[PDB]
RNA sequence: AUAGCGUAUAUUAAAGUUGUUGCAGUUAAAAAGCUCGUAGUUGAACUUCUGUUCAGGUUCAUUUCGAUUCGUCGUGUGAAACU
RNA sequence: GCAUUUGCCAAAGAUGUUUUCAUUAAUCAAGAACGAAAGUUAGGGGAUCAAAGACGAUCAGAUACCGUCGUAGUCUUAACUAUAAACUAUACCGACUCGGGAUCGGCUGGAAUAAAUGUCCAGUCGGCACCGUAUGAGAAAUCAAAGUCUUUGGGUUCUGGGGGAAGUAUGGUACGCAAGUCUGAAACUUAAAGGAAUUGACGGAACAGCACACCAGAAGUGGAACCUGCGGCUUAAUUUGACUCAACACGGGGAAACUCACGAGCGCAAGACAGAGAAGGGAUUGACAGAUUGAGAGCUCUUUCUUGAUUCUUUGGGUGGUGGUGCAUGGCCGUUCUUAGUUGGUGGAGUGAUUUGUCUGGUUAAUUCCGUUAACGAACGAGACCUUAACCUGCUAACUAGUCUGCUUGUAAAUAACAGGUUGUACUUCUUAGAGGGACUAUUGUGCAAUAAGCCAAUGGAAGUUUAAGGCAAUAACAGGUCUGUGAUGCCCCUAGACGUGCUCGGCCGCACGCGCGUUACAAUGACUGGCGCAAAAAGUAUUUCCUGUCCUGGGAAGGUACGGGUAAUCUUAUUAAUACCAGUCGUGUUAGGGAUAGUUCUUUGGAAUUGUGGAUCUUGAACGAGGAAUUUCUAGUAAGUGCAAGUCAUCAGCUUGCGUUGAUUAU
C-alpha cells in the first residue's frame, strides 16, 4: 500500500527541478531543504515528498530519469559524451565501394572519382 | 482581465495592429484559433451606420440526451451565425450543460469559423455584386443546397434558415434548391455555410492569370515576433 | 386576413414523393434463379485537312487620335470570328 | 452445380500468333434451353439415415427438443414440376480514376543446382481474392466501387413509389396429373412500419477486477430453557410506524401511574377575534350541606349565598390536534458504498447523438501510480486533512501528580528489612500535558520486477499491514425512512358528551402456534468451599436531594444516623472488577453439571408494586448428554472468554454505547 500519489510526485519533481545542486542522498537533509524552500502544510506530507525526492536523487545518480529535465546537468552530460579521435572513421582519400554501388556510380558516371576501392 | 493577451503568433500580429485587414488573413490562409482576432476588426465603439457591424445570432438550442450509469443526462447544443453583411460569414455550434454557456461557446466557435464569401454579377456588371459568381453546392449529412445566381432585386429565394445565413453573408439576390432531410437544422445550416464557402474554391475564368507573389506576414514580421514582451 | 372570413371535396404548386430535364433498387420498397435470342433501343476510326491574297461589314482592344458633349460620331492601327 | 482409377466422346477459357474475315457487335418484349431440395406419375432398387407413425422418457401439460423403432422419402431409369436467404440480397457491354505483396492459368527473358512436366528472379496477359489508402462515395455499416452525380446525359433490359390488407380475392382458349407456379387486385384500415448507428439497461455469451465472497481456520446461531422484538390468535383495548440485504434489543420503543396514540367512565375551555341580540334593576365564577359519584369532580339534583364583566345566546371564524397523507413537502437519515468513481477546458475523430482524455499492460486498499499514449493539461471524489493510541532518562513545569534528600515513628541487635509521619531556594524516571522533535518504507540487497511504478527480505527502529483504530464522505439515484422529534410545513380530516386540554381504572407484558436479535447451559480445560494488597474508562449535590468514605445495628438483602469529604487530578479512589493463580472438597451418574418453574417468609423504589419493579432466606428443581436442512461474524492485543462503566433510570439490563483483563487457531 506504499504507492505514492500525484501531489507527492509533482512536488518531488519540482523540488529536484529547481534545487538539484542543493540536494543530498540524505533524507534528513533534503527534508530541511524542502522545509526552507517551500510551503508544505503537513509534517507527514513534507516527509513523503522528501523521501520520494531522495529516492529520485538516487535514481538520477544512476542515469536518465523520465519526467525530470535538468538542463544544466544534461548539457554537462552532453559534453561528457563527446570524444573524438583525430582520424575519424571517415577517410575521404580511401573509400570502399560494393559491386552494386559501383553499378549505380557507372550510371551516374562517378565510378572513377579519386580514392575509390572496389570490393 | 478585460485585456487580450494573444496566444497565437497571428494573435500578436493582429492585436498589435500589424496585419492590415481580415481578408488578408484569409488570403495567406492563416488558421484563426483565437476568438479575439475577429472582434478586433469589428470595433465596438458602436457607430450605427456601418455595414461592417458584426452580427451574432442564435439559431438553434437543443436539449440533447445521454443515458449514463442509470441517469438521463441532458445538455444543450446551440448553433450561432456570425456575419457582417459585407462578404464575411461564420457558423459555429457548442454543447454545454448550461444554455447561455452553449451560446457563448458557439459564438466563439462561429468566430473561429469565419469564411470569405465571393460576390458576383448576374447580368451586365454595373455596381454592387448582388449575387454569386457561379452556381454552387453545400453538402452536410444527407442535405444538399444549391445556390444559383439571380438577377437584380430577385431577393433571397430560400428557406427561413439558409435565408438567415445568406443575409448574414450579404448575398442580396439568390435562387435556392434543396435536397435531403432539411429539417435537421444543423445540417441545413452547415450545408448553406459550406456552400457559401465554396464560392472562393471555384476557379472562374477571371482567376486564370499569374497571381501576385508575396511573402507571408510571418516572414516580413519575423523581427517583431522575436522581441520578448 | 379583412367587407369579407371559416369549413368540406376534386385539382395545382409544394413533389427530385412519376424523375425527358430529374429520383431511387447491398441492408430503408425495389436487379428477374440462369443462359440463347426476334421485335425495340444502341452502335469504332478514315475522304477538300490546308495555305496564300482581296474586299465587305461585325466585334475588340487601346501609349492613335480627334470633333463636339453630358456620350455618340468620325478616324487610326493592329486583333478576332465571320461573310 | 461439380472431388476415386483408367479409357472413350463432343465441348470450353486464358495465353500464343507480322493467320483469315472485315462491323459481322451491345442489350433485349416474343419465343426457347437449363434450373438444389422437397414434391408428383410409371417401373426398379432399398444399405444408411429418416417427414408421417409407433413407442419410451421430460414435463403442470408435451402430439416438442432427448432415446428406441419406422413408412414415404433418400438412390435409380423414363417422365412431370420451376420454387429457395436460387445471396456478393449488388443487372450486362464499355471507358477512366490510388498503392502493395500473394495466388491460379499462359507466355517472355534471366539465375542456381543433383540439369527437370522441378527451383528461384524479372516481366506481362487473363482469373479468384486480399492488405493498405482516397482531397472520391454514402444516413451510416461500409464501398477500389457502392467512385468519375445539382459541375446532374457512354449503350441497354428489369424493378420500387408509407404500413398492413395480400402474393389474398378474382379472371386467365397461361401452365401442372397433383401439389402448386405464373399473372394479380381493390374495398377497408392505419401514423407510423422501416435503415443504419449512439448511449443505457439487460442476457441461462466471452474476458477481467474487487470484498471475510470463497479459501486455511475459529467462535458459533439454527437444537434446549429463559429474556426481548415481529407475525398470528384471542381482546372492551390488545395504540402504531417499519418487511431481502435496506423490517423484526430498530423508532434511544427498558410502558406499572405519567409516558400514550388504545380501551371503559367522568371534567374543563385555555370557543380567541368580528357582526347581531342579551346584560349593571346583572352577564357570569365559586361553594358549604343532603342525596349523588369510583372520587371532599359543585359532576349532577335539592339548597341559597356569593361573585360584579373576567362576558351568555345565536351568525361567522381562530387557537388546539401522538388524527390522515413520505407518492403533497422541507430538514435529517438509511442504502447502493467507504465500493472508485465523476466532470470540464484546449487539441484529435464523427453530418450527428457521441467519442477520445477516462487505455493493452503492470502496480495499489484506491481512475493509487507507473508506463502505453491524439491527446495536453486540470477540478471533485481517494489520498492529503483531522481525532484518538504508540516513541522522548532532551525542553516547559506541577501541593489538585510523584520521586528523592534530611529529620523522625513502629516492629527489630539495628546507617539491615518493611512500613507510616514530616521536610526543601531539591528533582522529572514514573504522572499529568503544552512546545518541538520522530517515519519518509529509512539503510542495505548482482532478491523479483522488461530496473518504472512497485513488491520482498534482512538490519536499525518506539513504531514500517495506508504505522493502528476512526471522523469526514463526489456524480447520481432508490416515488428507501421519517407529518409520531420539531412553534419546518401544503392538502385532508376532528372542533364542546371535540380527533382539544385533564382525572380514575384497565391495555400495550394478554397465548395453539410461526419467525428474529440474545442471555444461560449441557460440565474435569468443570462446579463448589476457602486464600490471594492485578484494571481501564466513565460518571457525581439549585446544599441533607448527587457520587459516597469511615462508624454502628442486622444472620441477610438492608437499615441507622454517629463522624465526615467532594461541583472534584483535591472527595467516592488513584481503590473494589472478573477471568487467572494456590489450597481443599466433589468423582463421570440428570451428579452439587444445569438451574427454568414454583410456595412461604424478609427487604428496598415508589401515593400506588397484585398481572410476581428489583434484592434476601429456605425449599422446589424442568429442558438440555454439544444440536437436522440451513446459516452469521471474524486476521492481532484480533477472535473468544472475562468482568466494569455510561445511556435509559424513582425502581427495572438478558439491550445498547463504551472500558479494560486474560489471550488464541488459521490465512495473509
Ligand atoms: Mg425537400
Ligand atoms: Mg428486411
Ligand atoms: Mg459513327
Ligand atoms: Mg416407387
Ligand atoms: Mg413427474
Ligand atoms: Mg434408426
Ligand atoms: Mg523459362
Ligand atoms: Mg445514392
Ligand atoms: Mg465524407
Ligand atoms: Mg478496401
Ligand atoms: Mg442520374
Ligand atoms: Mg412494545
Ligand atoms: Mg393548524
Ligand atoms: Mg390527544
Ligand atoms: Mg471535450
Ligand atoms: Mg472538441
Ligand atoms: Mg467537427
Ligand atoms: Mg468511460
Ligand atoms: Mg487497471
Ligand atoms: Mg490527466
Ligand atoms: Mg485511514
Ligand atoms: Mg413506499
Ligand atoms: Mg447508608
Ligand atoms: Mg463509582
Ligand atoms: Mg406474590
Ligand atoms: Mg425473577
Ligand atoms: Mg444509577
Ligand atoms: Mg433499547
Amino acid at each position: 500500500g506504499r504507492v505514492r500519489t500525484k501531489t507527492v510526485k509533482r512536488a518531488a519533481k519540482s523540488l529536484i527541478e529547481h534545487y538539484y545542486s542543493k540536494l543530498t542522498n540524505d533524507f534528513h537533509f533534503n527534508k530541511k531543504i524542502l522545509s526552507e524552500v517551500a510551503q508544505v502544510p503537513s509534517k507527514r506530507l513534507r516527509n513523503k515528498i522528501a523521501g520520494f525526492a531522495t529516492h529520485l536523487m538516487k535514481r538520477i545518480q544512476k542515469g536518465p530519469v523520465r519526467g525530470i529535465s535538468l538542463k544544466v546537468q544534461e548539457e554537462e552530460r552532453e559534453r561528457r559524451l563527446d570524444y573524438v579521435p583525430e582520424k575519424s572513421i571517415i577517410d575521404i582519400e580511401k573509400v570502399t565501394i560494393d559491386n552494386e554501388t559501383k553499378e549505380m556510380l557507372k550510371k551516374l558516371g562517378y565510378q572513377n572519382i579519386p580514392g575509390l576501392v572496389s570490393a | 482581465k478585460n485585456d487580450w493577451q494573444p496566444q497565437t503568433k497571428l494573435g500578436r500580429l493582429v492585436k498589435y495592429g500589424k496585419i492590415s485587414s481580415l481578408d488578408e488573413i484569409f488570403k495567406y490562409s492563416i488558421p484563426i484559433k483565437e476568438p479575439e482576432i475577429i472582434d478586433h476588426f469589428y470595433p465596438k465603439n458602436k457607430d450605427v451606420q456601418a455595414e461592417h457591424k458584426l452580427m451574432e445570432e442564435v439559431l438553434q438550442i437543443t436539449p440533447v440526451q445521454k443515458q449514463t450509469q442509470a441517469g438521463q443526462r441532458t445538455r444543450f447544443k446551440g448553433f450561432v451565425v456570425v456575419g457582417d453583411s459585407n462578404g464575411h460569414i461564420g457558423l459555429g455550434w457548442k454543447v454545454a450543460k448550461e444554455v447561455q454557456g452553449a451560446i457563448k461557446g458557439a459564438i466563439t466557435h462561429a468566430k473561429l469559423n469565419m469564411v470569405p464569401v465571393r460576390k458576383g454579377y448576374w447580368g451586365n456588371k454595373i455596381a454592387n455584386a448582388h449575387t454569386i459568381p457561379q452556381k454552387i453546392t453545400g453538402k452536410s449529412g444527407s442535405v444538399r443546397i444549391r445556390l444559383v445566381p439571380a438577377p437584380r432585386g430577385t431577393g433571397i429565394v430560400a428557406a427561413p434558415i439558409p435565408k438567415k445565413v445568406l443575409q448574414f453573408a450579404g448575398v442580396q439576390d439568390i435562387y435556392t434548391s434543396s435536397q435531403g432531410c432539411t429539417r435537421t437544422r444543423g445540417n441545413f445550416l452547415k450545408a448553406t455555410y459550406y456552400a457559401l464557402a465554396n464560392t472562393y474554391r471555384y476557379l472562374t475564368p477571371d482567376f486564370w492569370g499569374k497571381p501576385e507573389d508575396n511573402e507571408l506576414p510571418f516572414e516580413t514580421f519575423s523581427e517583431f515576433l522575436h522581441t520578448k514582451a
